[PDB]
């Protein structure tokens, strides 16, 4: 049961339990690209008044 | 493959070991009946006598 | 039988049971080669924030 | 065979593994170079900006 108990348990993980390492670089990644996203956004409304001029 | 070759050596000394183990057990029983033979061989005994002595 | 018990037990060890010293030095080597990776994945993730200047 | 797996591991070990402190320098080296690098990529964009005026 034991050996059983342990083969569930290390098989259950890898589909239900998330790897740190792996997901710190997406969350790493969308968090730089929720910065471009802000500052190209402040480009766009200072896009328009290059023509009140 | 050297790592692999040194299990292997072991393994076959081992091997010889056992076979060594075995013939100790035979010379010892050899020895028992050549003591056997000389008691066999000494003319105090009857046909009775040293036919006990080859029942052993 | 007990010399034949004595190097066939003796067989089976050399073939199943470790060697504790010997495995020490590779647990110790996995160990060691965990953290420099660990170390490295973690530079790696803020690699990415130099452009965000 | 010990002696022989002795040598051949370190003879190995020379070829494939590497320094671990000599890696550092010239890990370190690259990191301020990308800093250098990109610091200077940042002045590039601004020094256009001049002839608007």
């Amino acid at each position: 049961l034991m050996n059983a108990y342990e083969n569930t348990q290390a098989s259950e993980s890898r589909i239900r339990d998330t790897d740190m390492a792996e997901q710190m670089t997406s969350f790493t990644r969308y968090q730089i690209l929720t910065q471009a996203a802000t500052s190209m956004l402040a480009q766009a409304n200072m896009k328009s008044q290059s023509v009140m001029r | 493959g050297l790592r692999r070759a040194e299990q292997n050596t072991e393994d076959g000394m081992s091997l010889i070991q056992t076979a060594e183990g075995y013939l100790q057990e035979t010379h010892e029983i050899v020895q028992r009946v050549r003591v056997l033979a000389v008691q066999a061989a000494n003319g105090i005994y009857s046909e009775e006598d040293r036919q006990q002595i080859q029942v052993e």
